[PDB]
DNA sequence: CTGCCGAAGCGAGCACTACTGTCACACCTATTTTAAGCCCTTCAATCAAATCATCTTTTGGTTAGGATA
DNA sequence: TATCCTAACCAAAAGATGATTTGATTGAAGGGCTTAAAATAGGTGTGACGCTCGCTTCGGCAG
């Protein structure tokens, strides 16, 4: 009741979030969820894709300092997140996220533009040793995304000859989308 | 604890891979007890009847030529000559490995 | 030897604990075909970092290439 | 001589360089399952329900 509630008013929520409350499980409360719906029949939003993301990535810890995070670990929210939206713009008409769960696509957008925003102090990093100093959990299928992501961009980055010249990979392509 | 208590559907379970000499010994007991998964699961402890279930399901999509020509090489039925077999194939598999 | 009637005392309306049982139906048994995804080992195949074998520049230092004292 | 400077170069210091194995990364599958449906059979176990006139108490004499 209070997802379809939320949804209505388009407040941003997640399944998982409920769920560890209230002893549920997903074919439980999936199953249920079906069948109060259908049995209603009431008309309910769908999770818009930069719903999510604004208090999504207002939760990482990358914004302050701390002994997790040192400086070079630190960047700010706006340049991440506006890489993040310009990522997610093309996952979908990539197809990318329809039929999935779009939750992977956001860790991995937001993984690889934190560390394109000073890969010389990131690219060192990890998606685990990433998501555990800001207390984060990943996605197995993140690695999934990343894997489709960085076969797009190496698409993409063929059709200009001063980024072609480069003879990009999978290694150095990462700290030139700023130019993509 | 945190938020980001990611979910994913879990039901698919590592479960043990099938050993083609106890593939061999289904095909065995498909010819020798027939398709009752039941009695196939208290010949096969180590597989419940779900997991013969499956077996045969996954066998169909080609192997159903192979079942039935096992199921038409009919064998008498004895539990402790299965149970006998199928220990015995095992650790001799165990020790040519 | 009863009891009238005094003296001391308090009071308040105005202050521009539940079962509990029947009972009915949620709950199951049995499955069969998609079609995407998600799922952990597990094997098979390949990629990546530290070491080993090897080349080179300086300090010690000679012969030899050179010099003073 | 006894010694230093110092081309070339021994020897090691030290600076560093190409290839291999082993630690690590990886694809795909092993395998397992779901919604969308058709359904009828048998059941058992849960859980609906600031005074100041009024009014009260008790001793000390009259008759």
């Amino acid at each position: 009741c209070v997802l379809i509630t939320c949804r209505q008013h388009n407040w941003p929520l997640t399944m998982g979030a409920i769920c560890t409350l209230l002893y549920a499980d997903l074919d439980v409360f999936s199953s249920t969820y079906m069948q109060i719906v259908k049995l209603l029949g009431l008309d309910v939003p769908s999770l818009c894709l930069a719903e999510l993301v604004k208090t999504y990535c207002s939760s990482f810890k990358l914004f302050q300092a701390s002994p997790s995070v040192p400086a070079k670990y630190v960047e700010d929210k706006e340049k991440m997140l506006s890489r993040t939206m310009q990522l997610v713009e093309l996952a979908n008409e990539t197809w990318l996220v329809t039929g999935r769960h779009p939750l992977p696509v956001i860790t991995a957008a937001t993984f690889l533009a934190w560390q394109s925003l000073q890969p010389a102090d990131r690219l060192s990093c990890s998606l685990a040793r990433f998501c555990k100093l800001a207390n984060v959990d990943l996605p197995y299928p993140a690695s999934s995304r990343l894997q489709e992501l960085l076969a797009v961009l190496l698409r993409m980055a063929e059709q200009l000859a001063w980024l072609r010249v480069l003879r990009l990979d999978k290694r150095s392509v990462v700290k030139h989308i700023g130019d993509l | 604890g945190s938020t980001t208590t990611y979910s994913s559907f879990r039901k698919n379970y590592y479960s043990k891979p099938w050993s083609n000499k106890e593939t061999d010994m289904f095909f065995l007991a498909i010819s020798m007890v027939g398709t009752d998964f039941s009695m196939i699961g208290q010949l096969f402890p180590h597989r419940a009847r779900i997991e013969i279930k499956n077996k045969f399901k996954r066998e169909e999509k080609t192997n159903g030529w192979r079942i039935d020509k096992a199921f038409q090489e009919k064998r008498p039925f004895d539990f402790d000559f299965f149970a006998h077999l199928l220990q015995k194939v095992l650790a001799e598999e165990e020790k040519r490995k």
